[PDB]
């Protein structure tokens, strides 16, 4: 999967928006599975239908933050034509918020995904563009 | 050889999960890690062998030593958690969480 | 900061010495006899044993 | 408990460690530390509770699995290099092996979910044995193997540690869980700072230990349990607030106490190899820390919390309980500050 | 309670203590046998501005003539 | 970082190349803070057993300036001597490489041309 | 070792079997006996960093001798072109590696 | 007489299978004997008798302490084995299933790796010294009385501890 | 702190300064029954340390100087004012049971350790064991509530099971007429006021509770007015009594050693009768807990530990 994330920085911005809106639903999704087997395992179900219920409740949620979130970035990008720039990702990142604040049924928690969202998806924009590494080897 | 190490490694694998996947018996969780013990000591036995390393041929029965001394005060405490309850039920021992 | 699912939490004793119910004694009760060598055949020892 | 068995107790907790620091083989470090663990499940089970009795077996379990995760290790090296040695070219799974069981040893997120509970239910003094001892002959192990860590994965179990602890820490009213998740958000700055240099992850090391040895004392002086409990000392034990104050806001890392020095060199050094965004999280999440701090010192230093009839016998007793090692540990845990590059090596 | 702590110390700390001191002096002294250093009349070492009051004037109290040389040398 | 270079005596305070430093003057700050602290440890020692705070323990709080400019001294020797062999190490680099540190022509503000920015 | 009591003192509680070459029972050398005295011998003196780049060479003879990797490959490759060779008929055993050879000894 | 190690292997992870699968502790008291006692013949079979025969005791004292365990508290009315519920069978039949379609995969897509079906057998005894007297296993744990100073004290003071440990936790 | 496992391993064996006449022997009975009599005259003929009834000023006359302080240092809890009104508002009640039973546990340290270290037995006057009748007493009429009933099952919980129970325990039987014409007849007329309802459920909660569990666990000497009324026969019946029950058959040198550690510690003997529990009847508050800190701190020989206060004629300050 490391060529594939890989596959979605071959591209620059504003195009294959349907690629990159599959990619980061799959990231999305991802992360969704992780978070809901940490929930069922930490905090168990009564029973496994509504374990795997909210497994899939999770994984739906994640993917559809994920998917709108990139679907919403790619279509920003190419409306304003103006691919390197960090506010269609924050435009993005509130559209991941508005999914989140959707689907937990609370528009304060829109709001409040709809600003660390944009806020995280606009700081990774700029560490993509400039060179910020997250995780450096050691060289001092 | 490399497709008795694996197996063997596996075999640790295997006994690992059994020990990170509860039942409600401590004594069948004690009992793999003994299991977890018998791998290890297949693995360090069987690699000195092949390597004819006569000074590292102590090793087994060092981890011999000290897991079975492990498996005592684990026996111990299982007594103790028995005592304290009337089973070794894990699930009789949750009330920590405040 | 109580909520549904961790409301129920007592604190914790201040000397970490729990009140537990006293369990019974799962004593093992044995028949004797009467068919045994050493009950002289017709003796029903209701045996009340720990070990 | 009878003073040979305490003589044969203590003296294998203290030579287990020291076996794991002097010893050159991996098969030695080990039994180190499982030297560690026989010695010191004893004591945890000193006080014959159901709670010290649920601590020990949590805490046995544990330790077990991190142990033969450690061991799997090591003989899967020895089968690859033929030596006992992490040396240059060991496989990188097998280091994630003991990686993962050397923080699971430690007690760091996402491994963190027994040291509060184990932690909790066991008497102040073993408390404070097992968050300051037990954690040396871990990170003797770790610092022996510092350049062939994993960056990433280093950084990733750091910060969870940082996240985890510093939400515990809020959340928590007990005083033996607010240090455990005290102690794992300190393990997350020492494992943060592990692969680019290991003094500093000592430096930090002996800072922790240094301030959370005497804030233990000032726990063990009138047992106080609980956050009512450390607060009424004032009138238990007036002459204290104002250095319990001082002691958790070095804990929290305000300048100009000398606990702010670790958290700035590694910050520092952290910058100097270029992971920004790991600081200033963990910088974040280390005030979030010093969150919990404050409030426990407006709990019982800067408010007085009212106070019960039976205090008054408390104030007609005398108590020589508070030792001569308080006093030195405490203030090289205030005022240390313009001693700090004789501090950084 | 002070009086048995004393004597408790006494047989099992002092008195062992004076048998180790003892018997590292007493092994020293059956390996050591002094190279006697040879004789310089250094002119601030063995002053004689007056006789002593006993003796010949010329020995010490305390002389050993296998160590401690007169203002002219050894004895031997 | 330190540890792994030629000539490391293992497990050793103070080496005699370290010797070969200058010692601290005996009153220098670090010192003095040192005693101070000292002093404050004998005063809260005092206060947290609930004595006079400078009237009692005479010979505790001067054991303890005495034992805290000890520790001070020789720790300060030591951290001298880290310092000077580790200037000593970069030094030494820098000759034996000299073709990675190039010294470099700085030039004058006369062919340099720094942008000029209005402030309007 | 973290702590370097071992080293200060000159004793040897474990520094006499880390690895092959070291100190064995009646003199029986280990597997791989001469071809990790050469890694040793290469990497002392110059560091890690230095061993992993210079001492390459003499690292990736022991690594084949000790787990054979490479030699498992020669062998296989050598039975599995030989039955292909038997499938077709193209190909004999000889005598001496079919079971009636002349023994020697 | 090529596969002989293979399959004795393939008994030993079943057998730790078993264990892992956790039926009642006698039970897995029973899988943990005949897995120890495939140990001992694994190890019997890559060369000295001395390591093998000491594990498969050792481990005869130390189940036969742990199942008198089991009979004083790790009991309940009904055990559960391993045919006692539709779950455990089906996961036990999964296993052994995956372990075969494993050795397949490992056969087929990655050719000479960890396993081999041309090659098993071939790599079981690397070198022997043919000509040559004190080669078994028995004389390097014999030497570690002499050779490991370090090894016999901790062993020992381990031990002595141990019983100490021991008395401690179950002092009451 | 001279004591502890150094002396211990020097030897300062307890089971070796133990002896025959080394009992805890607790006199009990009810509100005037010729309970004080009994102890001192048990102890003078037994060679035995007398301990009478633990009052309020208990810890102000066995701390400091010795005198007895002032009200609101020794627990502003007036025995006097329970007996002219008990069902007060304020909370008066509770707050004197409470400090009486927690003064009755700081005595009850003081005798084991005494019994612990100098061999000497000791002859209690109504010990802790025996103060949840006057609980029972002022929860049955209705004095207190049941907050108050279960913060003193909780201290007693808390601080009871840590010490050894008495070798023997003495009861005095006298009926509640001869207890209210005895009454009657000593004159403080806060003391006549009492009610027959009270003392009928102190005689109760005795006969109902106290006897039982103490028979179970040790000797129980339960003596009417005139087989007491003369203590001598109740001596030889101590004299041949047979201790074959209780915890003290099996305790040995090191638990006696921990024993002794924990009630030479005065601090976690009353540590757990100081529980945060937010009770309004025993909480003070901020300001008047600092005023009545600050007063006891300014009291002569209580502002610095006992040997440094140079106002009491305190000498080598400094060289200490
Ligand atoms: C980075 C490296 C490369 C990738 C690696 C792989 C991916 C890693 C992903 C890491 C981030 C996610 C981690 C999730 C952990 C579990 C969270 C959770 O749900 O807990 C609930 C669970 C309790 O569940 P519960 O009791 O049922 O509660 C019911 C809810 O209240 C019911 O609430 P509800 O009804 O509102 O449900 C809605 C639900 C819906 O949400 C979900 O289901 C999860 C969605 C998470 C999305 C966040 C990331 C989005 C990324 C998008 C990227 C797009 C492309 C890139 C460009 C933009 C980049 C920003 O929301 C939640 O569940 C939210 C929970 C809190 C999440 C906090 C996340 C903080 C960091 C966010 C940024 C990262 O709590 C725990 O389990 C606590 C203990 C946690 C232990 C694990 C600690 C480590 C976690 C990180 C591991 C990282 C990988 C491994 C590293 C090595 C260590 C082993
Ligand atoms: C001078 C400053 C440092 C003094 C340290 C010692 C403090 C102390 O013991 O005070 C008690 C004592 C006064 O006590 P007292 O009234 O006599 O009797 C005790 C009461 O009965 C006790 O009554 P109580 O216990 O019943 O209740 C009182 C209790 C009730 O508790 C409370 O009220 C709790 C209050 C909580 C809130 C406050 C928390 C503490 C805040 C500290 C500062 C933080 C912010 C500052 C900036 C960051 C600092 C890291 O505590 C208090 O009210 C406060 C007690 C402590 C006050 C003094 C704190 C000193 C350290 C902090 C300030 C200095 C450093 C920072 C500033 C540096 C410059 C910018 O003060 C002194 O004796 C001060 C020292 C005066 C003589 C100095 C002589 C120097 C000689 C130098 C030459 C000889 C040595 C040469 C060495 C080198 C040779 C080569
Ligand atoms: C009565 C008390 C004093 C008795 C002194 C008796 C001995 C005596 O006569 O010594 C003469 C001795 C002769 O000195 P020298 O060899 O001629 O060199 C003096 C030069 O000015 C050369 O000295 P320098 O100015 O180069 O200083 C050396 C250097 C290295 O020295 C130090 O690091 C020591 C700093 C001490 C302050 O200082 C610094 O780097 C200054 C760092 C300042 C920022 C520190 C930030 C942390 C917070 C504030 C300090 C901590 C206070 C306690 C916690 C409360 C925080 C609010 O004078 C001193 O030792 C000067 C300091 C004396 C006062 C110490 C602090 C009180
Ligand atoms: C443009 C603004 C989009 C805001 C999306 C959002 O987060 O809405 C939160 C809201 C919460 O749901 P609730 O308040 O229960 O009302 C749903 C009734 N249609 O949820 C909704 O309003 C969901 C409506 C459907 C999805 C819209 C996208
Ligand atoms: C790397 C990426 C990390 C992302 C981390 C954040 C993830 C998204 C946000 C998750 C919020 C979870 C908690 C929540 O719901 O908070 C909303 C809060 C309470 O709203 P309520 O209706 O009570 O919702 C029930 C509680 N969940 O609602 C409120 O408090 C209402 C706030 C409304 C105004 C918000 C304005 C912006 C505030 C932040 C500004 C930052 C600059
Ligand atoms: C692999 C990791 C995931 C495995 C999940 C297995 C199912 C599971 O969650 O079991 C939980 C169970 C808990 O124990 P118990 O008390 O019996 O629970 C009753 C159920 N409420 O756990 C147990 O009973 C412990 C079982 C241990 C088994 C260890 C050996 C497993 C071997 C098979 C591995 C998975 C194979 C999957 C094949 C898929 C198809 C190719
Ligand atoms: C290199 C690494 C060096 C070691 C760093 C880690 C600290 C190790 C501390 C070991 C001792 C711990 C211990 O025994 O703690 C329990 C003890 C209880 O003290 P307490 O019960 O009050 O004693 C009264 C009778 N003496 O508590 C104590 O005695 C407190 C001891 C605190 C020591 C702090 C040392 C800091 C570093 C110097
Ligand atoms: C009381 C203290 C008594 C100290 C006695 C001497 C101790 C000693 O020899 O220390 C040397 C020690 C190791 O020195 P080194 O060979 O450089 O090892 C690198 C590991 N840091 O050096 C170090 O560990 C350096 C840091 C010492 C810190 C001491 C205070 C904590
Ligand atoms: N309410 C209450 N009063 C108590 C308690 N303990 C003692 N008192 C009171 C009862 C008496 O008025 C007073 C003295 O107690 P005694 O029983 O010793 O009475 P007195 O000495 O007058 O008679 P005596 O000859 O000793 O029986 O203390 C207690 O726990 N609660
Ligand atoms: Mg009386």
């Amino acid at each position: 999967v490391k060529r594939f994330f890989e596959s979605y920085h071959e591209v620059p911005d504003g195009t294959q928006c349907h690629r990159k809106t599959y990619i980061t639903t799959a990231l999305g999704g991802i992360c969704g599975i992780i978070g809901s087997a940490y929930s069922v395992s930490l905090n168990p179900a009564d029973s496994t239908l509504e374990a795997v219920a909210r497994v899939g409740r999770y994984t739906f949620t994640a993917a559809a933050i994920g998917a709108m979130f990139g679907l919403t970035t790619c279509v920003s990008a190419q409306v304003r034509e103006k691919p390197d720039d960090p506010l269609n990702y924050f435009i993005g990142g509130c559209a991941g918020g508005l999914t989140l604040g959707a689907r937990t049924h609370s528009y304060g928690t829109a709001a409040m995904g709809c600003v660390y969202m944009g806020t995280a998806a606009a700081l990774f924009k700029i560490g993509k563009l400039e060179g910020w590494e997250l995780f450096p080897t050691p060289k001092v | 050889m490399p497709s008795t190490f694996f197996n063997l490694t596996m075999a640790f694998s295997l006994s690992l999960l059994g020990t990170l996947m509860f039942r409600s018996h401590l004594m069948s969780t004690l009992l793999c890690l003994e299991g977890m013990v018998l791998s290890l000591f297949i693995m360090t036995s069987v690699t000195s062998l092949n390597s004819n390393s006569m000074s590292s041929m102590p090793i087994p029965i060092t981890i011999l030593v000290f897991a079975a001394c492990e498996a005592a005060v684990g026996l111990a405490l299982l007594v103790k958690v028995s005592n304290t309850y009337g089973t070794d039920y894990v699930q009789n021992l949750n009330l920590l969480q405040c | 900061y109580p909520s549904k699912e961790t409301a129920h939490w007592k604190p914790p004793p201040w000397n970490d010495v729990d009140i537990l119910k006293e369990k019974a004694v799962t004593n093992m009760t044995l028949n004797f006899g009467p068919q045994h060598p050493a009950a002289h055949g017709v003796l029903r020892l209701v045996l009340e044993l720990s070990g | 408990m009878n003073p040979i068995t305490l003589a044969i107790i203590y003296f294998t907790i203290f030579l287990g460690p020291v076996i794991t620091m002097s010893s050159t083989n991996l098969m030695l470090m080990w039994v180190g530390l499982e030297f560690s663990l026989l010695a010191i499940i004893p004591m945890l089970i000193n006080k014959k509770n159901p709670r010290s009795t649920e601590a020990a077996t949590k805490y046995f379990v544990t330790q077990a699995t991190a142990s033969m995760i450690i061991l799997l290790a090591i003989v899967l090296n020895y089968k690859q290099l033929g030596t006992w040695m992490f040396q240059q070219q060991t496989n990188g799974l097998i280091l994630n092996m003991t990686l993962m069981a050397l923080s699971m040893k430690l007690g760091l997120a996402p491994f963190h979910f027994w040291l509060p509970e184990v932690t909790q239910g066991i008497p102040l003094h073993m408390g404070l044995i097992l968050l300051t001892w037990q954690k040396i002959a871990p990170l003797s192990i770790l610092i022996q193997i510092y350049p062939l860590l994993n960056s990433t994965i280093i950084l990733m179990l750091a910060i969870t540690s940082i996240f985890m602890g510093a939400w515990g820490g809020l959340n928590q009213t007990q005083m033996r869980k607010i240090m455990a998740y005290s102690s794992i958000a300190h393990m997350g700055w020492m494992l943060a700072i592990l692969p680019y240099n290991p003094s500093l992850t000592l430096l930090n090391l002996m800072i922790y230990i240094i301030l959370t040895a005497p804030m233990f004392m000032a726990l063990m002086l009138n047992n106080s349990m609980t956050i009512n409990s450390i607060s009424l000392l004032w009138n238990k034990t007036p002459a204290m607030l104002t250095m319990i104050s001082l002691m958790l806001l070095s804990l929290g890392g305000l300048p100009p106490l000398t606990g702010f020095l670790p958290k700035w060199i590694i910050i520092t050094e952290l910058m100097k190899n270029n992971c920004l965004i790991m600081a200033t999280l963990m910088a974040m999440m280390a005030l979030l820390n010093l969150f919990f701090y404050t409030r426990l010192i407006y709990s019982t230093s800067l408010t007085m919390f009212p106070t019960n009839n039976n205090s008054k016998m408390m104030t007609h007793q005398t108590k020589t309980k508070p030792n001569l090692m308080f006093s030195t540990l405490a203030i090289m845990s205030t005022m240390t500050l313009p001693l700090a590059p004789q501090l950084i090596t | 309670g002070s009086a048995r702590m004393w004597k408790a110390l006494t047989y099992f700390v002092a008195l062992p203590g004076v048998g180790v001191s003892m018997l590292n002096v007493f092994l020293k002294s059956r390996h050591e046998e002094h190279e006697r250093p040879p004789f310089v009349a250094y002119p601030h070492l063995r002053i004689r501005t007056k006789p002593f009051p006993w003796g010949d004037g010329n020995h010490t109290l305390f002389h050993n003539p296998h160590v401690n040389p007169l203002p002219t040398g050894y004895e031997d | 970082m330190m540890n792994g270079r030629p000539g490391h005596e293992p497990l050793k305070f103070l080496p005699d190349e370290a010797r070969s430093l200058p010692p601290p003057k005996l009153n220098d700050p670090r010192l003095v803070y040192m005693g101070l602290l000292g002093y404050c440890t004998g005063l809260m020692d005092n206060m947290l057993r609930m004595r006079p705070v400078m009237r009692a323990g005479l010979h505790r709080q001067l054991l303890f300036v005495t034992s805290f400019v000890f520790a001070g001294y020789f720790y300060l020797k030591r951290q001298n001597y880290l310092y000077a062999v580790k200037d000593h190490d970069m030094f030494g680099y820098i000759k034996l490489h000299p073709e990675d540190f190039p010294e470099k022509e700085k030039k004058t503000y006369a062919e340099i041309l720094e942008p000029f920015h209005p402030v309007r | 070792p973290f702590l370097d009591i071992q080293k200060k003192l000159g004793i040897s509680l474990d520094r006499h079997f880390m690895f092959l070459s070291a100190e064995q029972p009646y003199k029986n050398a280990a597997r791989c006996h001469a071809f990790e005295k050469e890694w040793i011998e290469c990497a002392h003196g110059i560091g890690g960093t230095r061993a992993k780049k210079e001492c390459k060479i003499e690292f990736d003879d022991f690594e084949e001798c000790l787990l054979r990797y490479k030699t498992m490959r020669r062998m296989h490759d050598i039975k599995k072109q030989r039955e292909k060779l038997m499938k077709e008929g193209k190909y004999t055993p000889p005598p001496h590696h079919s079971g009636r050879e002349e023994p020697r000894p | 007489m090529n596969n002989y190690i293979f399959v004795l292997s393939s008994l030993f992870l079943v057998g730790c299978l078993g264990l892992a699968l956790k039926p009642s502790p006698i039970y897995g008291g029973l899988g943990l004997i005949v897995s120890g006692f495939v140990g001992c013949l694994m190890v019997l079979g890559f060369g000295g008798s001395f390591l093998g025969l000491m594990v498969f005791l050792i481990y005869l004292g130390g189940m036969l302490v742990v199942f008198g365990y089991t009979t004083a508290m790790a009991t309940e009315e009904y055990p559960e084995t391993w045919g006692s519920n539709w779950l455990i069978l089906g996961f036990l039949v999964l296993g052994v299933i995956m372990e075969v379609f494993l050795i397949c995969v490992l056969n087929y897509y990655d050719e000479v790796g960890v396993i081999n079906l041309d090659g098993l057998g071939d790599w079981l005894m690397y070198e022997v010294d043919d000509v040559g007297v004190m080669l078994e296993g028995g004389i390097g744990v014999a030497a570690m009385y002499s050779c490991a100073t370090w090894m016999m004290v901790v062993a020992g003071w381990s031990l002595f501890a141990g019983i100490f440990i021991i008395i401690e936790i179950t002092r009451d | 702190l001279r004591y502890g496992l150094l002396a211990a391993i020097l030897g300062d064996k307890t089971t070796k300064k133990l002896h025959e006449y080394s009992r805890v022997i607790t006199v009990d009975g009810n509100i005037c029954s010729g309970k004080n009599k009994l102890a001192k005259e048990i102890a003078q003929q037994l060679g035995m340390k007398h301990y009478p009834e633990a009052g309020i000023q208990y810890s102000s006359t066995t701390t400091g100087d010795g005198r007895p302080l002032d009200i609101e240092f020794s627990g502003s809890c007036s025995l006097e004012k329970f007996y002219d009104d008990p069902k007060s508002n304020d909370g008066n009640s509770y707050r004197l049971q409470s400090w009486l039973y927690a003064s009755r546990l700081l005595q009850y340290a003081d005798a084991l350790e005494h019994l612990l270290s100098t061999g000497q037995g000791v002859v209690l006057e109504r010990s802790i064991y025996s103060d949840f009748v006057f609980l029972e007493a002022m929860y049955n009429q209705g004095y207190i509530r049941k907050q108050c009933v279960d913060h003193y099952n909780e201290i007693k919980r808390l601080t009871l099971p840590e010490y050894l129970p008495p070798h023997a325990v003495i009861y005095i039987d006298v009926p509640v007429p001869e207890v209210q014409s005895r009454i009657q007849k000593k004159g403080d007329p806060h003391e006549m006021k009492v009610t027959s309802a009270y003392l009928q459920d102190i005689e109760n909660a005795y006969k109902k509770t106290f006897l039982p569990k103490m028979s179970e666990m040790c000797e129980v000497l339960v003596y009417d007015s005139w087989e007491a009324e003369d203590p001598t026969k109740v001596v030889e019946d101590i004299e041949y009594l047979k201790y074959n029950k209780g915890p003290w058959l099996k305790q040995d040198d090191w638990t006696f050693h921990y024993l002794r550690m924990l009630v030479q510690d005065k601090t976690e003997v009353l540590n757990y009768t100081t529980i945060p529990v937010y009770l309004p009847e025993i909480t003070i508050g901020a300001h008047q807990g600092s005023r009545i800190y600050n007063s006891f701190r300014e009291l002569p020989g209580r502002k610095y530990a006992p040997g440094y206060n140079a106002e009491v004629g305190d000498k080598w300050i400094w060289l200490k």
